[PDB]
């Protein structure tokens, strides 16, 4: 994340860290046994046994005291996902339950994030938070150690699909957030991570409305980050989550 | 206490 600061330990209980082989991705706990991430992180289709999910983590790849490590029972990429356009860039991870039949062991540092309403009409007005362990700048040598978070405004599709910004590239199922003047954005290694935005309707007032997907550069002017519109896939999430 | 609803208010 560029233009962001370190996030406090209790700030992000829903964020998930995904490890396998030499790769890394983030994700969001949407239910005690379910993690929502980006499909392009798994386009290589690595075996589930290889996969490791760590919840309640603050420092990337560091063991910690409320850290919980879980195996992945199975995962599902969206059927219509394109590795070229990154359309439908979302995937479900089914966590492996233990002997007690529990997956995630909920605590103040490990909690699921509320799914979005979707029925609400989002103005540019909506403010969001983006989080990740990715690069802090485009040229950055290494991923961040501490979790970085940044405040970004939601951006309308009509403005987004504009020629000046992203133009034709934006497709249904996609949403944008950030400042056209740039400065604050998601960055490579942030993929799969959460975009939590304000929902005044909701009782929790904050819902997962985006999955970090793609973009051009970090924080470049007129090039806001592109996310998967979680609200667009509620039926799909309901359908395969229920499994 | 208990869990807090994710439902719209």
């Amino acid at each position: 994340v560029v233009g962001g600061l370190v996030a406090l330990r209790g700030a992000h209980p829903y964020i998930a860290a995904l490890y396998w082989g030499h790769s890394f991705c983030a994700g969001s706990l949407i239910a005690p046994c379910w993690v929502l991430t980006a499909a392009h992180c798994l386009q290589d289709r690595p075996a589930p046994e290889d996969l490791t999910v760590v919840l309640g983590q603050e420092r990337r790849n560091h063991s910690c005291e409320p850290c919980q490590t879980l195996a992945v029972r199975s995962y599902r990429l969206h059927e219509a996902f394109s590795p070229v356009s990154y359309q439908h860039d979302l995937a479900l991870l089914r966590l492996q339950e233990d002997a007690d039949g529990s997956c995630a062991l909920l605590s103040p540092y490990v909690q699921p994030v509320c799914l979005p309403s979707g029925a609400a009409r989002p103005s540019e007005t909506t403010l969001c938070q983006v989080a990740g362990w990715g690069h802090q700048f485009e040229g950055a040598e290494e991923y961040a150690s501490f979790l970085q978070e940044a405040q970004v405004p939601f951006l309308s599709l009509e403005r987004c699909s504009a020629p000046d910004v992203h133009g034709s590239s934006i497709l249904p199922g996609m949403l944008c957030a950030g400042f056209l003047e740039g400065g604050t954005d998601a960055c490579q290694g942030d993929s799969g991570g959460p975009l939590v935005c304000e929902d005044q309707a909701a009782e929790r007032r904050l819902t997962l409305q985006g999955i970090i997907s793609w973009g051009s550069g970090c924080g470049d002017r007129n090039k806001p980050g592109v996310y998967t519109d979680v609200a667009y896939y509620l039926a799909w999430i309901r359908e395969h989550t229920v499994s | 206490n208990g869990p807090l609803s994710c439902g719209q208010r």
